[PDB]
């Protein structure tokens, strides 16, 4: 998925969508490729457990700092688990092995802390109709970048509250801007229609962000 | 940030 990513992004930047003629960037439009999944939340507590999240759908999920996952779907029960080597169990809040009482407890109160505070995220999204999880993340000084299992590459930029969904199996893009106004991008339309420079940069910063996450698979 | 907005 990451591979695919990077050449779609460099195909879409190499074409200097900018800096060209005229910027036709609606034509590129696509409400057909809006995202299921994307992080509507999250809690950077790595300093002693690890990174909190939750998604659009009200599901929640942690990526514990043993690399060891805890995914709560939104009918608040049913979990699911997985260990370091990849095994994916399935248990509930209230039935579940002993082992896992601390990490549930986290997660709930992961959970509570992003139910009563922080805004959701594309909330004025509808989401395009088994969770993908945090398959890992890391911040800059700029921004947090957040890859999920489906492929999806998620970037929020921390002072202007903008924010980049990037799916590569739609090879597409979708925007938030500092008003919450979404769109969403064919990627390979903002090769043939252009885009403002705003994107454009932006799409440039995703590129080095996905080689980050190549590099450091 | 240690958290989103």
């Amino acid at each position: 998925h990451l591979s695919d990513m990077l050449q779609q992004l460099h195909s879409v930047n190499a074409s200097k969508p900018s800096e060209r003629g005229l910027v036709r960037q609606e034509e590129a439009e696509d409400p057909a490729c809006i995202p299921i999944f994307w992080v509507s939340k999250w809690v950077d507590y790595s300093d002693k457990y690890g990174l909190g999240y939750q998604l659009c759908d009200n599901s929640v999920g942690v990526l514990f700092n043993d690399s060891t996952r805890l995914i709560l779907y939104n009918d608040g029960d049913s979990l699911q688990y997985i260990e370091r080597d990849g095994t994916e169990s399935y248990l509930t809040v209230s039935s579940h092995p002993n082992s896992l009482m601390k990490k549930i407890t986290l997660l709930k109160y992961f959970r509570n802390y992003m139910s009563e505070h922080l805004l959701k995220a594309g909330a004025n999204i509808t989401p395009r109709e088994r969770l993908p999880y945090l398959r890992t993340w890391f911040r800059t000084r700029s921004a947090i970048i957040l890859h999920l299992s489906n492929g999806s590459v998620q970037i929020n930029f921390f002072q202007d509250h903008t924010k980049l969904i990037l799916c590569p199996l739609m090879a597409a893009v979708t925007y938030i801007d500092e008003k919450r106004d979404f769109r969403t991008y064919r990627l390979s339309l903002l090769e043939e229609y252009g885009c403002c420079k705003e994107l454009a940069s932006r799409l440039r910063y995703a590129r080095t962000m996905v080689d980050k996450l190549l590099s450091s698979r | 940030p240690l958290h989103s907005t």
